[PDB]
């Protein structure tokens, strides 16, 4: 009765990037989790601190859904108390968080012949990102041989690079489609159940 | 500073290099599958783009002077990227210089050579017919059929090379080094700490002292072969001179198409007819390869990818649809790991399969050290890995324990001689050639005198080494390293030297830890995990740790050791040593 449409979110058509991704809002909905439990299509369904049986009985005021695509090897490296290039410059998770992470494989859809170069990554920043960060600004990296005044000298070069994608890659480097469930409790009433 | 500029430049290097290498590998694949010559044109375009971009990287290597104060571990990468290479020089000189080697190769494929004075069986010098049209023991109709061919080739090689050697001296004068011969050996230096530096002349000091004590190994080899040539017909070896060199068919000393069958003098023992007895079973190429993974599940090594068995090309063609069939294993860049060999089913097909099987397993060991160490760790280990597993798999007791060969036919104590004759033959006749050739190669570009006096001393050297001479010498129209696609094109030539020693070193390394009594030849591979555990750590080293320190930690080895080779066959050297006292 009056279920919340997760299917349109999951089986999407136009997909999100890792440096320009946006939040998704879930409110005034009903939870259907047995489908996820017995989905039978899960590359890595592992998460600690929550048990799936009682996760049906829990209700939260706000739910944020996060979906992005990364290299297959680093799917389990996204965790509290972890490091790496993606963790330190692209996306970081709060340590206190206790949600669940799920991995999919999308070679049959995402990949193609020719190395799709649309997907990008944001490496250049003076420091590490705070948890739950989203910015459109592209602040100048403070590296001016003398000026980096738009001049290609020392330490002044193109900061954006691609990620090729062909089916001929190895299994560990195939593009995995990863979605993140955010759980938190607010004093406001929880109409999502 | 703080290793961010170097890190970023090297990471951009990694990204662009992976893209270019993947493009080049894909172009090679499309060329060898769907040849259209515009794929080869794009090959050339991508290679030129890669070369120009790498030259720009070499120019940008002038970004930070090093001196001595720093003590980092990334210094290996720093010097690797700062390496001059083909950079520098005028835009006019090397632009015509690089247009020489390819146009040299054109005079070879377009030439047609076949049997003189014989319109029949007349065909190009290709391995399809060469095995039977050249490597046949004939004396009267073969003597004068090769002097003309090797004078036709060497008609312009001396005038071309006399200018070529001085034109390549421009790279010697602008290579930041002093001598072109030492340019090759100037890149082998391994230092991580004091006392583990490689001395440039450590080879000339250690090896030369030990070459004196191994003299009787060579004189008596010649006494063996005379058991056959002198026996049949009394016109091969004239008493005035020495043994002929034409009837052998191959002065390179690699394969023997007629010596190998008629090798055992007694020839009373029954040979092996495994292929004829096994063709009925149905062991084809796909039915064969399972042995590697059957061994490796007992070892524990990772299995192959889905694409590995999806890309085999082990099927026969339909009607004359030939392709370029050669032993070629490729990394193909970003974790592709594909094997390409269009092989049929034969007896020697087993010896083939494992040999290139070892390459991909060895490559699947250092994938965690970027493109900085995804290269070949050492020039000798690369083929040693492929051949060591194969020679070990060549064990009759290994091939009996599976359940195939009946236990009624128990192993004998004299057939191992026949098994190992060719194995000890092919990897012993090359070492003196290579050792003389490389050092004098570094000597001859000094040009104290041109090359019209060296050939005179060459014959004296050969006579005092082995005693080989021809009755009527030829004129100076030859060049031994010229008519070779793997020498003239300037590859690594000690790579055909080192592989003999390290295989026996590692065989000894396993047999000293295999916990086996009895002999030292019954070492077997199956059902052994400790050996693989201690081996994978050595494979997963790369350019991180010097081989000197690695061998020290493993067993202790400052340099090369050949006494394992000596002592592993001295119990079998009695036959070569004590029965050969009636001849010199
Ligand atoms: C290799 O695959 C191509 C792909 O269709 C085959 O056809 C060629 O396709 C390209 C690109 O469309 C054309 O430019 C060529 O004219 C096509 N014909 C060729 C190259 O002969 C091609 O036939 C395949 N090659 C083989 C040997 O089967
Ligand atoms: C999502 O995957 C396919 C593609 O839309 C669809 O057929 C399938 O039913 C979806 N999975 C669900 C609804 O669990």
């Amino acid at each position: 009765t009056n279920l919340c449409p997760f299917g349109e979110v999951f089986n999407a058509t136009r997909f999100a990037s890792v440096y320009a991704w946006n939040r998704k809002r879930i409110s005034n909905c009903v939870a259907d989790y047995s489908v996820l439990y017995n989905s039978a299509s899960f590359s890595t369904f592992k998460c600690y601190g929550v048990s799936p049986t009682k996760l049906n009985d829990l209700c939260f005021t706000n739910v944020y859904a996060d979906s992005f695509v990364i290299r297959g090897d680093e799917v389990r490296q996204i965790a509290p108390g972890q490091t790496g290039n993606i963790a330190d410059y692209n996306y970081k998770l709060p340590d206190d968080f206790t949600g669940c992470v799920i991995a999919w494989n999308s070679n049959n859809l995402d990949s193609k012949v020719g190395g799709n170069y649309n997907y990008l990554y944001r490496l250049f920043r003076k420091s590490n990102l705070k948890p739950f960060e989203r910015d459109i600004s592209t602040e100048i990296y403070q590296a001016g041989s003398t000026p980096c005044n738009g001049v290609k000298g020392f330490n002044c070069y193109f900061p954006l690079q691609s990620y090729g994608f062909q089916p001929t890659y190895g299994v560990g480097y195939q593009p995995y489609r990863v979605v993140v469930l955010s759980f938190e409790l607010l004093h406001a009433p929880a109409t999502v159940c | 500073l703080t290793e961010e500029n170097a890190k970023t430049f090297l990471n951009n290097f990694n990204q662009e290099a992976e893209d270019l290498s993947y493009q080049s590998s894909l172009a090679s694949w499309n060329y060898n599958t769907n040849i259209t010559e515009e794929n080869a044109q794009k090959m050339s375009e991508a290679a030129a783009k890669w070369s120009a971009f790498y030259e720009e990287q070499s120019k940008t290597a002038q970004s930070f002077s090093l001196q001595e104060i720093q003590t980092p571990i990334i210094k290996r990468q720093l010097q690797a990227l700062q390496q001059s290479g083909s950079s520098a020089l005028s835009a006019d000189k090397n632009k015509q210089l690089n247009t020489i080697l390819n146009t040299m190769s054109t005079i070879y494929s377009t030439g047609k050579v076949c049997n003189p004075k014989n319109p029949q069986e007349c065909l190009l010098l290709e391995p399809g017919l060469d095995e039977i049209m050249a490597t046949s023991t004939d004396y009267n109709s073969r003597l004068w059929a090769w002097e003309g061919w090797r004078a036709e080739v060497g008609k312009q090689l001396r005038p071309l090379y006399e200018e070529y050697v001085v034109l390549k001296n421009e790279m010697a004068r602008a290579n930041n080094y002093n001598d072109y011969g030492d340019y090759w050996r100037g890149d082998y230096e391994a230092e991580g700490a004091d006392g583990y530096n490689y001395n440039r002349n450590q080879l000339i000091e250690d090896v030369e002292r030990t070459f004196a004590e191994i003299k009787p190994l060579y004189e008596h080899l010649h006494a063996y072969v005379r058991r056959k040539l002198m026996d049949t017909y009394p016109s091969y070896i004239s008493p005035t001179g020495c043994l002929p060199a034409h009837l052998l068919g191959d002065m390179w000393g690699r394969f023997w198409t007629n010596l190998y069958p008629l090798t055992v003098p007694f020839a009373q023992k029954p040979n092996i007819d495994v292929t004829d007895a096994m063709m009925n079973q149905g062991w084809d190429a796909e039915r064969i390869f399972q042995e590697a993974e059957k061994f490796f599940v007992s070892v524990g090594l990772p299995h192959m990818t889905q694409g590995f068995w999806a890309n085999s090309m082990l099927t026969e063609p339909a009607d004359g649809r030939k392709v370029v069939c050669h032993p070629t294993a490729w990394d193909l860049g970003h974790g592709d790991f594909r094997i390409k060999m269009c092989t049929k089913v034969t007896m020697d097909n087993f010896l083939t399969a494992h040999h290139e099987m070892g390459h991909i397993q060895y490559d699947m060991a250092y994938a965690r050290q970027p493109f900085l160490l995804r290269n070949g760790a050492n020039e000798g280990f690369h083929e040693a890995v492929g051949e060591i597993m194969s020679l070990s798999a060549a064990t009759p007791k290994h091939l009996k324990s599976i359940g195939l060969l009946p236990s009624d036919f128990q192993e004998d104590s004299e057939t191992e001689i026949n098994f190992l004759l060719k194995q000890a033959l092919t990897i012993v006749g090359t070492l003196p050639f290579t050792y003389m050739l490389e050092k004098w190669r570094w000597m001859v570009f000094r040009g104290e005198i041109p090359k019209e006096q060296w050939m005179k001393k060459w014959w004296e050297m050969k006579r005092e080494i082995v005693g080989v001479v021809e009755p009527l010498p030829h004129d100076e129209t030859y060049c031994d390293p010229a008519s070779l696609f793997h020498v003239s094109n300037d590859y690594s030539f000690i790579r055909y030297y080192t592989r003999t020693i390290y295989q026996f070193q590692f065989q000894e390394a396993l047999c000293q830890a295999a916990k086996y009594n009895g002999s030292l030849h019954k070492c077997d591979i199956s059902n052994s995990t400790e050996a693989g555990q201690k081996l994978l750590k050595m494979l997963s080293l790369g350019n991180s740790e010097p081989w000197t320190k690695a061998l020290e930690n493993v067993v202790g080895a400052r340099n090369m050791d050949v006494k394992p080779l000596l002592n592993y066959f001295q119990p079998l050297f009695d036959w070569l040593k004590e029965q050969n006292r009636n001849s010199f």
